[PDB]
């Protein structure tokens, strides 16, 4: 009930003091390579970044009105789209490059995966020239969130996820209204960033099976809430 | 089920 | 580039105009995976011709590079089919109409591994479609931001912003407030990301049919397949 | 090449 009562910037307001703070990776310029590295160098950074975003997500209108299956099933299905959507907003001030960490900061001439790099850096560069908002990135992710995992007995619940949904909507308009933008830049600019959804959902569903390869391969290791996760979509 | 905790606590 | 010279109704009724018809399967209710599997990528391998000519009346695909034309054709076909099912399975709750004379529901897709999932996606967004009342002018909209977006990554951009204008320029005709146009709008474009979904696992699936060597693939389906792999 | 490259002519 709280999550619906809340006006635009109210909800900006809680979102923004929801934010997750951007985590270190383990990584050493004076440490070697290869690709055993660099994928526990992410692997272990993203498992700490988990316990962040698990705690963001109860910090989440209206995410713990929901029962906590709903929010298992929820977070199992988002958490890497969650994650890259951080990634990419992270990435925009340094084009051509994915800044994982501010201490990891990564071009496509170290990698192999060069192409999940490439839609991370295109999906960066898009937020970039959109001159994409802080305001606006934080309903994007808490979007990814509810929209992600809702079309997948009561419920009920499923109803209510698409009135704070509908919640989030008029918040972005509410936010493009302010920016100072007609009602044809609000739609199409809504639209642009509601596209990128689908790309962040499509790069996610590539990572996945590069994640799950990687496991089978058992190359280096992925920690125990990372397979409870991959093991959800697998 | 390790997510299931975290929610929880 | 005349795709932006076009006014709503124009691109209107461009896109009803490019519409593929609606094909037919073979005329034995299906239950194992190499009848059911044989006769769905027959009847993808017809839909897919018609998709190609159809892409080509979309307004601002045929200003594009061949190149270009090609990899969002690859990029977003099963995604394009997907929601072509989707809509026309909406007067169907529960079932989907894969062709008019071929109803299947959840109790075949139960049978052949991994098919059962994606079939119950489908039957949601199917009926996410039909709870929102959906209509044919804003379906052939979606079906063609689809074929534009999901393999754009400045034309693309503009002729994307086109349809929008387009897609609202439909709500608005419809007699709805300007709340209830760009939250219609939203609602829309979120379920795109589930079509995303779809695919995806749907492509799999596909890769998996195809390495086990069940049902044969035509040669379009295997480079249309290959091209995600 | 692609049949695909044939097919999006004539
Ligand atoms: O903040 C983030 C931390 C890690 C990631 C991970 C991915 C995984 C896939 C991938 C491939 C190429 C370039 C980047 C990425 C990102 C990732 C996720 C899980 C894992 O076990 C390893 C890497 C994304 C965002
Ligand atoms: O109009 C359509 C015709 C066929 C499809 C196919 C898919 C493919 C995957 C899949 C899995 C479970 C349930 C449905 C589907 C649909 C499909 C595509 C190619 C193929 O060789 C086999 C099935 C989708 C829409």
């Amino acid at each position: 009930s709280l999550a619906l009562s809340l006006t635009a910037d109210q909800m900006v307001s809680a979102l923004l003091d929801a934010e997750p703070p951007i985590l270190y990776s383990e990584y050493d310029p004076t440490r070697p390579f290869s690709e055993a590295s660099m994928m526990g160098l992410l692997t272990n950074l993203a498992d700490r970044e988990l316990v962040h975003m698990i705690n963001w997500a109860k910090r989440v209108p209206g995410f713990v009105d929901l029962t906590l299956h709903d929010q298992v099933h929820l977070l199992e299905c988002a958490w890497l789209e969650i994650l890259m959507i951080g990634l990419v907003w992270r990435s925009m001030e340094h084009p051509g490059k994915l800044l994982f960490a501010p201490n990891l900061l990564l071009d496509r001439n170290q990698g192999k995966m060069v192409e999940i790099f490439d839609m991370l850096l295109a999906t960066s560069s898009r937020f970039r020239m959109m001159n994409l908002q802080g305001e606006e990135f934080v309903c994007l992710k808490s979007i990814i969130l509810l929209n992600s995992g809702v079309y997948t007995k009561s419920l009920e619940e499923k109803d209510h996820i698409h009135r704070v949904l509908d919640k989030i909507t008029d918040t972005l308009i509410h936010l493009m209204a302010k920016a100072g933008l007609t009602l044809q830049q609000q739609h199409q600019r809504l639209a642009q960033l509601l596209l990128i959804l689908s790309h962040i959902r499509h790069m996610s569903n590539k990572g996945m099976e590069h994640l799950y390869s990687m496991k089978c391969k058992n190359v280096v290791p992925l920690s125990d809430l990372l397979l409870e996760m991959l093991d959800a979509h697998r | 089920k390790i997510l299931h905790r975290l929610l929880q606590d």
